């Protein structure tokens, strides 16, 4: 059976949560103080085994690492999947308002 | 078939357009 | 592709001189009133 | 439905004080917002920014908290990135950026308190459509 | 051998195994031609090759 | 699938003498990349309705 | 020196640069020394597609197409890290750059064949004890080829994988199962391989410049039908420098 | 179908897309070569027709 | 006389079949150009990257369309206003791919159409008659050029022109009210006015005249038998046919000077269609329909909709959803 | 393309029948005493 | 049945074409000045 990939995810954490390894840029923007600093870092230094890794990212401020630590229960890690990370869609996934 | 129905109906139509003109029935005066 | 625009530049070319040359031989005059 | 004071009272600082607008006050938040913002602002998103909204949820997670007079205000003086980390009056209105952005020039403090007043009385009338872009028009 | 060659050597092929009213392409008929299967050799239980 | 397995009637009558390229690239001897010039199928057919 | 408008619609721009026939020098490797190609450009100048034959025992050859989107294939800024590893090769990893072309070539007869011609992710190595970069260099390596249309794409009835319908609306009540090769759209993501063949070497600038040859598939059209096979030939021009 | 439950997600939408033209029913589109496309009735030709 | 002379005077003959003249030495080999490419491309083009994004558009009928369907294509918005000859190619199917017949075609009949045009003058002047039929003529001229040529210069691209095709057109039709509201252009509604009461009037003219033909045939002979060309007497009453319009209005509000009636005849479509002309031809420059999107508003600020906001919505279904893969940035500026 | 196969008979003598009946018409009408 | 799907448009084409071409000979010899 064929199966659209876009949809499977959606019922995985991705459906639920931010993904670290997959979702689009501009979700960041849902908790304070995300986006755009943190948000860009995350997505330059995906994919991560695990949400705890987020705050492996080098040359973090104290102020930076205890917002991902707030933010940590928001996020999730689910396998990277191509069609919606190749083509810059994590920076611009063609949605605007 | 169908390209050939539409093609064919166009080129009776340019025939038409041809016996219209050339052997048209001529106007005389009065 | 380079003969065929040598082509059609020089069919252009031909007609146009006949337009312009055409309507430079006494046009005015060709009427059937006064010439 | 009116325009009452009421819905003309909104937050003026982060402490949970409200200040009621005058009428005179909020029509003269819609020019000035007009005059200033619209251009890259029209019904509460932004052109050049889509993923910013000017939704009054969406003022409350920007950081410092943009949800209020005093904190839009401050946005006009000296606007941050949504995270506060910075600063961007080179590339965004503001009073301090009034050189390169001369509409600012002659904004009073007054008149940026009628721009902020309109950004947080809009969403009370017009709800989702403001900040919703063409789904809610 | 060339499948060409094979495919000669085929009564599909020979124009004597028509019809006046079966029309259009042979195509039409037994099929568009794709591959030669190979050369079929029948044998007995004997081993002996038969035709 | 040579031309006769195809129900083709005037093709092997240009092929006979000498037409065996189309403006498309192909030949009936199956090359690509040919080039046969204004005489190929179909310049004859054009020149025939013309 | 030309300029901008030098340049402007002569074709030149799909052009890598090229090096003088003086260009047979040899460029010194520093073992200690970390390097960077500052600039790899790729110019194809034949597309070949490989045909498909109707049996299996004949080998399928590679045949020649038509190029019909002009002169938009090269690919060209792109740069990356160049290792030295410990038996004296070099390894370049591909990290950014114009590094895409869609391509669209024709077969005899027609056939249409996009594809995106690309060396997105390539990570591509010489032989063992490269002391110095000379005519004698090669690299060898392999690429990613995504699927050509990215998940957004929406076919010509709307249907598409991260956005459109998800069936054929326009047949209602059809059955669902002879269409779902159509309906459901799948991104390919697939291995492509190149080498590239040094046959010029500027010692003093850091330049090369050869031929290349990379095998990759066409564009599957989001999993609706199976890809072909391209072999993509042409010039290259690199810049090397420390960093 | 009395008794059975269905949790595949494509399954699931499959049966959402019948859902919108209300009760679901199994139909034969061999026999006819069905194309899936709906037509009207005798009631809405004669009205065509007549009107 | 000499060659030229005697080739002027042939060429000018009042005493040809169809007329040539100087306009039709130009004329006559660019619409046979024209002509022979549309039909050769509606019958046998293969599909055409109209919107440049590498999605072909099959236009023609031996690819998959039908009379209603078919299109000669815009060529590619990658080419945008460059000029696509044939020579520029470097092969017929780069250029086929790219939409070069569509140019050739326009460009071709365009040029043609104008010298249909001149060559009306022309022809009016060797008969000797008045000169203006030219100028009815340069209504339905005007108003391909603005299809065909204005349009696609103000937005920057032949691919933007309207296709040559039935649903082509359409498509042009729709993605034009989205993207201008022309429906809401008061020069879309002065050529509404002109081509419905261009149609009215030419029924009520045709009933007038055909009212009050004076009987000169028997019941079994049709009516068009009592005129013969040429003739010297007019063939209907006209006092007649105003006595009759003058009292299903009233009496000033008929003509009864057939020159005036002819002349108004003539005047009220082609002033008409000029102003459809010119409504394509200025919404090229992006000066749009009336825009009273959320104009009525209530004592709150709450928006009470009316029938403008309802067409937006409409626009906003064609807008959202026209060349779906062409759009990356959120805005379409042409 | 999947036409309706009645397509072609529909069409042909939508066009034969009535222009037989001017052709019909139209011959008659010369042949008529001049 | 299976039947050629041209059967029919030529069946119908074989009895109309020459049918109206006798009754087109007919109907103006019919009309001549008798
Ligand atoms: C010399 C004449 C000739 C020959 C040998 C062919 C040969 C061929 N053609 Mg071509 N063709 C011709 C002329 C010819 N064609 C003409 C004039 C046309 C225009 C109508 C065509 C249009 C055409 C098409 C559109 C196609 C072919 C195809 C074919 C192939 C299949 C033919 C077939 O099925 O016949 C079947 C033949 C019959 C069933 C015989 C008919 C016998 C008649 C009806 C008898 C009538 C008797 C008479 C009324 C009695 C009167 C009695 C009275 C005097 C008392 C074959 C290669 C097919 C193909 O495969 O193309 C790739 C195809 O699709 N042809
Ligand atoms: C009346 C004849 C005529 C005219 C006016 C044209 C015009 C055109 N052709 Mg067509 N053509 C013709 C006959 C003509 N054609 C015939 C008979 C053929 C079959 C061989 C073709 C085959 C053909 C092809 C295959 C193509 C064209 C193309 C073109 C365009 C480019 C022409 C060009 O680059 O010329 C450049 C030449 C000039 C500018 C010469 C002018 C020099 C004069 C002497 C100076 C004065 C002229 C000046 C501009 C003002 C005019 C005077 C005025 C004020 C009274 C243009 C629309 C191309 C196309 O349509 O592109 C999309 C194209 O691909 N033509
Ligand atoms: C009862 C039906 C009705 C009426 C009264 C109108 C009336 C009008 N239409 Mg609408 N229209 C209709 C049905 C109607 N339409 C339908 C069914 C459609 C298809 C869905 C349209 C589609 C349509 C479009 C697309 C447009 C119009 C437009 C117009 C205007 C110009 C029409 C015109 O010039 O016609 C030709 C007729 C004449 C030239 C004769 C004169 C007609 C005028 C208007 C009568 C004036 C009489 C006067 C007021 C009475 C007092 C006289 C007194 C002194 C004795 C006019 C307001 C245009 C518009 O909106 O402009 C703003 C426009 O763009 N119509
Ligand atoms: C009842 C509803 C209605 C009505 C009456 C109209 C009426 C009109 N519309 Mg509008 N329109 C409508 C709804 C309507 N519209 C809607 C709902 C939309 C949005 C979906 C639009 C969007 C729209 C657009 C986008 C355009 C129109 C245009 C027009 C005009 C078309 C006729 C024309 O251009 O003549 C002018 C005459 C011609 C164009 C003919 C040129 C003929 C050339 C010179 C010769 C051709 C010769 C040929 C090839 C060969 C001949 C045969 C051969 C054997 C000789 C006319 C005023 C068009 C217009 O205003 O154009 C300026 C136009 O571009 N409409
Ligand atoms: C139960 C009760 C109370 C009963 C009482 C009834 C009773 C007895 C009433 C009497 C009282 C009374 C009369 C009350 C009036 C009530 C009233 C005001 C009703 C409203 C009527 C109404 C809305 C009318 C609509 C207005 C109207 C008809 C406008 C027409 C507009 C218009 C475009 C006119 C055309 C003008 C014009 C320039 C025309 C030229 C175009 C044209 C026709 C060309 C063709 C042409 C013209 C020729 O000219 C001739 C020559 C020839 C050859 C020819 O081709
Ligand atoms: C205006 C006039 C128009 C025609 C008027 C009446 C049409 C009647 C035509 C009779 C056609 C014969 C029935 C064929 C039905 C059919 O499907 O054929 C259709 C065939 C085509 O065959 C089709 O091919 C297709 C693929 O292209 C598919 O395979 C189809 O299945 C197949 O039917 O048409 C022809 O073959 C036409 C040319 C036939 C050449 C005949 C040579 C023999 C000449 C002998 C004549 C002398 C005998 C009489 C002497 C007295
Ligand atoms: C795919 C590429 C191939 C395409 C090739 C196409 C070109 C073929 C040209 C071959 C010459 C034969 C043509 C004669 C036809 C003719 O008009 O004769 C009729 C008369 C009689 O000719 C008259 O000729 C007379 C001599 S005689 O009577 O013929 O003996 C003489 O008395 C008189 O002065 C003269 O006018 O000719 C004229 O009226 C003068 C020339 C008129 C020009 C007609 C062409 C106009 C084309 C319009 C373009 C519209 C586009 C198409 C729309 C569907
Ligand atoms: C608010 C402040 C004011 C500012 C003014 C604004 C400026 C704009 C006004 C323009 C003035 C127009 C005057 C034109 C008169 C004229 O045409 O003379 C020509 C004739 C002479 O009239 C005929 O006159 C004749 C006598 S004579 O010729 O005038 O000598 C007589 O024989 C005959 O019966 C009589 O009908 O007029 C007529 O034939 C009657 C019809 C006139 C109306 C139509 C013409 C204009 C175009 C049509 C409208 C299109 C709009 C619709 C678009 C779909
Ligand atoms: C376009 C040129 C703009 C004009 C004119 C004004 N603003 Fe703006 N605004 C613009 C951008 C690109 C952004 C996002 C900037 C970023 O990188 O974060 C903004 C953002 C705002 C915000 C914050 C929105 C939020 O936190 O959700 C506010 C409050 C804001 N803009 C207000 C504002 C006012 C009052 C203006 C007129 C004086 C004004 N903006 C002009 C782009 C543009
Ligand atoms: C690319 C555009 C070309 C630019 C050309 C510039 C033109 C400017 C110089 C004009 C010189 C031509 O001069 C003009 O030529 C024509 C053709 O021979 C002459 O000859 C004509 O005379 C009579 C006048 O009734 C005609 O009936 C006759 O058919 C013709 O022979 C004109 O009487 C002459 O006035
Ligand atoms: C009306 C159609 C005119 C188009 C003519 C195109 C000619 S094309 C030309 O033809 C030569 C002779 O056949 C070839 O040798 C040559 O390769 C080819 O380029
Ligand atoms: C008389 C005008 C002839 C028009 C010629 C059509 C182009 S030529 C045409 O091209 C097709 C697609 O490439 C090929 O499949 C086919 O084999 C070939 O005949
Ligand atoms: C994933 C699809 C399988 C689930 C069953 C689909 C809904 S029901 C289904 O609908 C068809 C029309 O699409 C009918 O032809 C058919 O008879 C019927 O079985
Ligand atoms: O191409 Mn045809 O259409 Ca005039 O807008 Mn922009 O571009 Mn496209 O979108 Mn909308
Ligand atoms: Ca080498
Ligand atoms: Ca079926
Ligand atoms: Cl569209
Ligand atoms: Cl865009």
């Amino acid at each position: 059976e064929l199966v659209n990939v876009v949809d499977e995810k959606l019922g995985t954490a991705y459906g639920e949560k931010i993904d670290l390894n997959n979702t689009n840029i501009a979700a960041f923007i849902q908790y304070r103080g995300l986006y755009p600093t943190l948000a860009k870092l995350i997505v330059k230094n995906a994919p991560y085994e695990s949400v705890e890794d987020v705050l492996n990212i080098p040359g973090l401020t104290e102020r930076q690492k205890q917002i991902l630590r707030e933010n940590l229960e928001h996020f999730t890690v689910t396998e990277v999947e191509t069609a919606l990370v190749e083509g810059g869609d994590r920076y611009n996934n063609g949605l605007y308002k | 078939m169908e390209t050939i129905t539409y093609v064919f109906i166009f080129a009776c139509i340019i025939a038409l357009f041809f016996f219209a003109i050339f052997f048209r029935e001529p106007p005389r005066i009065t | 592709m380079e003969t065929l625009k040598i082509t059609v530049y020089i069919v252009v070319t031909f007609f146009v001189l006949l337009f312009v040359f055409g309507f430079l031989s006494g046009d005015p005059a060709r009427n059937p009133k006064r010439k | 439905a009116e325009l009452t004071p009421e819905v003309l009272t909104v937050p003026l600082n982060s402490e949970g004080k409200t200040i009621t607008l005058t009428e005179k006050q909020y029509l003269e938040g819609k020019r000035l917002f007009q005059y200033a913002c619209a251009s890259c602002h029209v019904g509460g998103i932004t052109k050049t920014n889509p993923s910013l909204d000017l939704r009054t949820e969406t003022l409350a997670l920007a950081t410092p908290p943009r949800d209020n007079i005093e904190g839009l205000v401050d946005y006009m003086k000296n606007p941050t990135t949504y995270d506060g980390e910075q600063e961007i009056a080179e590339v965004h209105p503001s009073l301090r950026s009034a050189d390169i952005f001369p509409k600012m020039r002659n904004l009073t403090e007054k008149d940026l308190v009628a721009i902020a007043g309109h950004i947080l009385v809009e969403p009370k009338i017009l709800g989702d459509k403001w900040g919703g872009g063409k789904v809610y028009y | 051998i060339p499948e060409k060659l094979a495919f000669y050597d085929y009564i599909g092929n020979n124009p004597a195994k028509g019809g006046l009213f079966r029309t259009g392409p042979m195509n039409k008929g037994d099929g568009i031609a794709q591959a030669w299967k190979g050369h079929a050799v029948f044998r007995n239980k004997e081993g002996e090759e038969l035709f | 699938n040579p031309m006769w397995r195809q129900g083709m009637f005037v093709l092997p009558f240009m092929a006979r003498l000498g037409v065996t390229g189309s403006w498309s690239g192909w030949s009936i001897t199956g090359e690509t990349g040919i080039d046969p010039g204004f005489w190929s199928f179909e310049g004859v057919a054009l020149a025939h309705i013309v | 020196t030309l300029t901008y408008d030098d340049i402007v619609g002569t074709g030149l721009a799909n052009k890598c640069p090229t090096l003088d026939d003086t260009a047979r020098g040899a460029y010194p490797i520093d073992s200690s020394q970390t390097y960077r190609i500052a600039r790899l450009c790729l110019q194809p100048t034949t597309f070949l597609v490989k045909e498909e034959p109707k049996n299996k025992r004949q080998e399928a050859e590679f045949v020649p197409t038509k190029l019909v989107t002009r002169e938009t294939t090269s690919l060209d800024q792109i740069q990356g890290e160049l290792k030295v590893n410990s038996d004296g090769s070099l390894t370049f990893v591909e990290e950014d750059g114009i590094d895409f072309q869609p391509v669209t070539v024709q077969m005899a007869g027609g056939e249409r064949i996009p594809l995106l011609f690309t060396v997105k992710n390539l990570v591509a190595s010489t032989q063992p004890n490269v002391t110095s970069i000379t005519t004698s260099t090669d690299f060898k390596g392999e690429f990613n080829v995504p699927s050509y249309r990215t998940a957004n794409f929406l076919d010509p009835k709307g249907r598409g994988l991260a956005s459109g319908y998800d069936s054929a609306i326009a047949l209602p009540q059809a059955k669902e199962e002879e269409l779902a090769r159509a309906n459901v759209k799948r991104f390919s993501l697939t291995k492509g391989q190149i080498s590239l063949n040094v046959a010029k070497v500027d010692g003093r600038t850091g330049e090369i410049a050869g031929t290349f040859e990379s095998e990759q598939l066409s564009d599957d059209d989001m999993g609706a039908h199976e890809p072909h096979e391209v072999k993509i030939q042409g010039v290259f021009y690199a810049s090397i420098e420390p960093a | 179908l009395n008794g059975q439950t269905f949790t595949d997600p494509p399954t699931v939408k499959s049966y959402a897309r019948k859902a919108i033209f209300g009760e679901i029913f199994e139909f034969d589109t061999e026999t006819l070569n069905s194309d899936g496309i709906f037509r009207t009735s005798p009631r809405g030709w004669f009205t065509f027709a007549h009107a | 006389a000499n060659l030229w002379e005697r080739f002027c005077n042939w060429v000018t003959s009042t005493d040809n079949r169809l007329y040539v003249g100087w306009f039709g030495v130009i004329m006559i080999p660019t619409l046979l150009a024209a002509t022979i490419c549309f039909v050769i491309a509606f019958i046998a083009a293969p599909p055409v990257d109209i919107d440049g994004i590498r999605e072909p558009v099959s236009g023609s009928l031996l690819y998959g369309n039908n009379i209603i369907t078919g299109a000669v294509v815009p060529s590619s918005n990658a080419i945008g206003l460059h000029f696509y000859p044939i020579w520029e190619a470097a092969s017929l199917d780069e250029w086929l791919y790219n939409g070069g017949p569509y140019q050739l075609i326009i460009f071709h009949f365009l040029l043609g159409a104008s010298c249909y045009m001149g060559r009306q003058w022309e022809l009016s002047y060797r008969l000797g008659m008045r000169p203006w039929i030219c100028v009815a003529y340069s209504a339905p001229l005007a108003s391909a050029f603005a299809v065909f040529l204005i349009y696609p210069i103000g937005q920057g691209s032949f691919s933007d022109g309207m296709p040559l095709g039935i649903s082509g057109t359409f498509n042009f039709m729709i993605v034009f009210q989205a993207e201008h509201n022309i429906l809401m252009h008061p020069f879309h509604q002065l050529g509404v006015a002109g081509v419905f009461g261009g149609a009215l009037f030419c029924a009520m003219h045709g009933s007038l005249v055909t009212s009050s033909l004076i009987r000169e045939t028997t019941e079994t002979e049709s009516a068009n038998y009592g005129y013969k060309f040429g003739q010297e007497e007019e063939t209907y009453n006209i006092v007649a046919a105003h006595g009759y319009f003058g009292r299903l209005i009233f009496q000033y509000a008929s003509f009864n000077n057939s020159r005036s009636l002819h002349f108004f005849l003539a005047a009220w479509p082609v002033v008409g269609v000029w102003f459809a002309a010119l409504g394509i031809s200025t919404m090229a420059f992006n000066l749009n329909g009336f825009n009273f999107n959320h104009s009525v508003i209530d004592a709150k600020g709450n928006v009470i909709n009316t029938w403008a906001d309802i067409i937006n919505r409409a626009n906003l279904g064609m807008e959202v959803m026209h060349e779906r893969n062409a759009h990356n940035f959120p805005l379409d500026l042409a | 393309m999947e036409v309706n196969q009645l397509g072609l008979i529909a069409t042909a003598l939508f066009v034969l029948v009535p222009s037989v009946f001017l052709i019909i018409l139209y011959v008659q009408t010369e042949s008529q005493q001049k």
